[PDB]
């Protein structure tokens, strides 16, 4: 039997089979409900729109994200998200297919309890596993050792692994990723005059961030260049036909990853998190973490981020030793890809959480069988 | 009247519920709850020992759709075909 | 003192706090047992359906 | 006052005493006139053969059919649950000071 | 004049006069700097809050601990700490009062050099001394022989003394104490959903650890009790009015002292540290060291630590010798109190480090005069 | 039939074939067990790394030494070491080749008992011999008479031999060698702030000791030179890229050999041990033992030890008799070279311990056959 991989992240659900190259069902994770008064009768007015239908019909909908910083808050919405990604997107029966879900580290345990219980009692499987996303990104990178910085839509987490051994005391979690970048871009696009307040306008600001934004190599020189001349300004077309043109917000928005004090957070940037995660490890492996900085997630898809983080770590690391960022061209879907190699691995077949073991052990095996 | 002690012995070996047993003379105090239970006019619930003896005892010693492809490419073809 | 004689504990060694904490845990286990029984019966009915 | 004047709590204590007198026969713990308060915490230790149903779940399953008044038992124990965690010594010392 | 005792530990500074029974000025050692934007002009907005004012105003501050594992990392901050404990709290003139200082053993020497230089050139005493904390604890105990475990907030160190003679090769230092317990309690409180990430929330987690945590007499039985029933769970009130409830984390947090592998350290527990400190000594004195296990420091304020210490040492030691743990009720301040014993002795008055000795020998007389 | 020579010393196992001048397999005697959590499934995650693989992957391993002060504490680890040195390094069948063994004097007898039992019931050879290391060092020296100071990693022992006769009562043993120097060097590196606490970091301190440390010709004058000027200070590169600098700690580490009170031992130095070993012999034979101070072992590989040894003995001995130190450049492998000389000798063939002799006599013929 083929296996399923379903990276159920904060922003985009990426689901597909095992052994495949690309994730077949990539769609954002939103539940849309109408907020106006429907006067027409007939022709199928649904009370809830999930997936691409909520994206297409977003001008009459309130969109709710069921996952916030990796922790599922609304569970009926996440039930509908799983129902849509099994029955409507992949068009599969979950009762005859194993399933590998992804999870950020340092998650509350009752979240994992409810994932296990709903996944085993609503969409009851033969087997299911819950994995760490950084381990799957290292599976996609094709190497055994390395430090992985994953940055999805809610969680940026750093996990270092050497020769198959993850160090749990060196794992760090930062609740700052693309949703907070989107909210900060909604805050700073109000300076130029463009007002965005609704949940539908968050998708337009997200499309602006995906299409135009880039990571600056040097922040102060880029601010001076944008203040001096309008060569860095770029234009975008809204769905109502209005044409916007933005300047420094192309590179002020991804700078929150390197400077978390923009949105009021006390914690340091992702480069200091990576350096402290390396420095928390034992000494003899640290060189092998400098040459294998694996990046993943859609937040690291800006076309200026690898040279910038190489510059920051090379400033932070001792100078007698090479820094090398491993940034693949397909690092958006690398969690799904490494889930596809791990689902197709022959040795992984003994590590499934079967239904019989769940019935014997209650919903408590997922603390002791998983990481 | 010792109504609580008048229990039949069990046929099967039972899983031991461990507890800290009180002394008997401490349990026979004037203000004791067990002394109020020892009066025969108190309300007693008869347990169904049959189900307790049943459960908590110890245990003893076809070709419909034939295909020449594999399932992955066939389901990818089904996703490709059913959107038309 | 009346509850010390009532629950047949030593009067000089009884604390009311661990007594009430044991009752709190017993009530939490009671509600969790009722919830697990309701979920088990609902899932058994859904499986039979 | 709720613990001293509870009706369903001696009913449940005689029920668990009869079940234990069935269940711990032939051992030193059997034939008991009473037990401590910590016996109710250990009720989830006695599991079934399928490791799904504990003895507490089966007692409330039997109490749902035969004697439903035991389901009134959290009403008597709500005020011990609210009273739990309250340190009498610090508030009495503050009142005396 | 009357001497001063200033235990400048990693967590709490305890200062007071000689010949007194209780430390007059106890306050935590933090430096708080504002991180948000001040909008109301005037009313004396200080750029650095030190001590209790940093504690009361911690919701708008970044709090820095100047001492890390007994080693002063930031020296301007500790100058501010010494200025606060001399001029504001105790309200004394340091140029006309001797001051006794406390230090952990197996410390880097340049830390002692800079303490000598700063306390003779910024806070210029008539005389001072730098003392091992365990010797001060044994002098507080009123006995001559015994082995002292002292566990503050950065350093847990074991020193055995027999008839006033301290064996230097048997002194054992472990960098695991209450700040590492607080960080591990931050790491395990995320299981229940309570996110504590800021430096202000470290004080809340420390107050939880002070008020609710305890040392289990047997760890595995207490884990079985916590897994079985929620009787030993306890509730705490946060300053925003939210009520949390913690269970097994009451005793998993101080178990890191007995099991250092929770936070990734390879070293053995404090009971094995004490036993190896005893067995490194001569065979004739160990019977005196088994019966006089003196404990001190605030990390021994958990109300289950003495019976666990006696149980572990009695399991380790041969059974024909008596194990007795000397745990006085005022062993939190005993490092101060024995200093107040030692500063008031007549035989200590020739052992002072005068200003003339510092001027003739540089800051190198502290290596030759102090032990 | 070519014999095998396998010096199973405390420091490094040196094994090879008889008749050769250099040992084929030199590798350290450690067993490395992983301590962190493995997450990457498959790719042969061994539960115990032995030898060179433990050295090359030591950042995720707890390293255990099977020998402590010449005595084999852990026997399963030594079974793994013997399996590694027979099957993996030399790649020879043990059942067709004889295998010579080495042993320190004044060893507890059960070590020799279990050596005999394991080498004739697990690694069953046609013949073997257990020899004193100093006798082998004198055989490699090519002279019949002389006194050998052999200092490995656990045992520093003095044995005099005159005309092939070894005097038993003059043989002296001191439990101070290179591991105790490494332990003291980890102790004194904390003065400069470099905290080396793990078992992996002990190998780093051992590499520091091998590359940089040296025996001072005079100790107080080198205090004067080191305290006056920073001319002797040397920098070292750690595996993470950090660079340390050590000063007087280059020569404070081997002076524990000449002053055992540094680590709290009542015994005298190795020069006084040699002088009392010579003085316990007869008055006729002292002249040849003055002129033939043969030295061996890796602890005699510091580049200042022979001149200091000559100075201290010439200060101790009467001046009319000639003092000479025999220090060959290949004295590190001189135990193996002497074993290869003795194994290839024609007169050694009747002195073997056979399988038949072991079967008739139990494991007790090693006391009456060997010295
Ligand atoms: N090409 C791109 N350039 C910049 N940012 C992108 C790009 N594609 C996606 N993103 C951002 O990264 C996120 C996608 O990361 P992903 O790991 O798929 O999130 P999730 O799995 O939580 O939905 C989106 O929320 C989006 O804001
Ligand atoms: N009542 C208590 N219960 C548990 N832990 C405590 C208690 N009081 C203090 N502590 C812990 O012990 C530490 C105080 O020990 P102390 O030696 O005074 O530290 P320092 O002198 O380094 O500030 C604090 O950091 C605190 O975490
Ligand atoms: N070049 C060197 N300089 C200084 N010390 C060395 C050198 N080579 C080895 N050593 C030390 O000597 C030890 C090796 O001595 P050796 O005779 O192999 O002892 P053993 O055989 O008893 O293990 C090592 O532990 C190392 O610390
Ligand atoms: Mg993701
Ligand atoms: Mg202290
Ligand atoms: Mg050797």
């Amino acid at each position: 039997t083929t296996a399923l991989v379903c990276d159920n992240g904060s922003g985009l659900v990426k689901a597909g089979f095992a052994g495949d190259d690309a994730p077949r069902a990539v769609f954002p994770s939103i539940v849309g409900r109408p907020r106006h008064q429907g006067v027409m009768v007939g022709m199928g007015q649904k009370d809830s729109y999930v997936g691409d239908e909520a994206q297409s019909k977003r001008g009459i909908l309130t969109l709710k994200y069921p996952i916030e910083h990796g922790i599922i808050t609304n569970w009926d919405d996440m039930e509908k998200i799983w129902h849509h990604t099994f029955y409507n997107e992949l068009r599969v029966a979950p009762e005859e297919h194993p399933t590998l879900l992804t999870e950020a580290p340092l998650n509350p345990k009752a979240n994992r309890e409810k994932m296990t219980q709903i996944m085993f009692e609503t969409f009851n499987v033969p087997a299911m596993y819950v994995a760490i996303q950084a381990v799957l990104s290292l599976y996609a990178s094709g190497r055994t050792t390395g430090i992985v910085l994953d940055s999805g839509d809610g969680v940026t987490h750093n996990v270092p692994i050497y020769e198959g051994y993850a160090l749990p005391h060196a794992i760090m979690r930062l609740d700052l990723a693309g949703r907070d970048l989107t909210d900060y871009l909604m805050k700073i696009l109000t300076e130029r005059g463009y007002s965005f307040v609704t949940t539908a306008e968050r998708e337009i600001v997200r499309d602006i961030k995906e299409k135009l934004c880039y990571v600056a190599l040097d922040f102060e020189n880029e601010m001076a260049t944008a203040a001096s001349s309008s060569s860095l300004e770029k234009s975008y077309e809204l769905p109502d036909g209005q044409v916007i043109t933005i300047g420094n917000e192309r590179f002020r928005c991804p700078e929150t990853l390197f400077q978390p004090s923009f949105i009021g957070m006390e914690s340091a940037g992702i480069h200091e998190t990576t350096y402290n995660s390396i420095m928390k490890c034992d000494i003899d492996i640290r060189k092998d973490l400098y040459a294998n900085n694996v990046m993943s997630g859609g937040t690291t898809m800006y076309p200026g981020i690898a040279d910038r983080m190489q510059k920051e770590i090379t400033a932070l690391a001792p100078s007698t030793m090479k820094i090398k960022i491993i940034a693949p061209p397909e690092r958006k879907y690398s969690v799904w890809i490494g889930g596809s190699i791990l689902a197709s691995l022959s040795t992984f077949q003994q590590m499934w959480i079967t239904k019989q073991e769940y019935d014997e052990a209650g919903p408590s095996i997922v603390h002791r069988k998983c990481f | 009247v010792p109504s609580h002690r008048r229990v039949n012995p069990p046929t099967l070996r039972m899983k031991k519920l461990n507890w800290q047993k009180l002394p008997s003379n401490v349990a026979r105090e004037h203000n004791s709850m067990w002394a109020s239970l020892s009066s025969p006019d108190a309300e007693a619930v008869e347990p169904d020992f049959s189900s307790i003896e049943r459960l908590f005892s110890f245990p003893a010693a076809e070709p419909k759709e034939i295909t020449f492809l594999d399932a992955k490419k066939s389901l990818n073809l089904n996703i490709f075909l059913k959107q038309f | 003192r009346e509850l010390a004689d009532y629950l047949c504990e030593d009067a000089q060694q009884l604390s009311l706090e661990d007594t009430f904490s044991t009752m709190k845990a017993f009530r939490d286990l009671f509600l969790r047992a009722l919830k697990e029984n309701k979920d088990r019966k609902e899932q058994a009915a859904k499986a039979e359906r | 006052e709720s613990l001293l004047t509870s009706r369903q709590l001696p009913i449940f204590c005689q029920l668990i005493l009869r079940i234990g007198n069935f269940l711990n026969y032939g051992s030193h713990t059997g034939d008991a006139d009473g037990f401590k308060i910590s016996t109710l915490l250990k009720l989830t230790e006695t599991k079934s053969q399928q490791n799904r149903v504990t003895l507490l779940h089966h007692v409330l399953e039997e109490a749902e059919k035969s004697h439903p008044d035991l389901l009134q038992l959290p009403r008597d124990l709500e005020q011990p649950s609210q009273a739990a965690g309250i340190n009498l010594e610090i508030i009495r010392s503050e009142a005396s000071s």
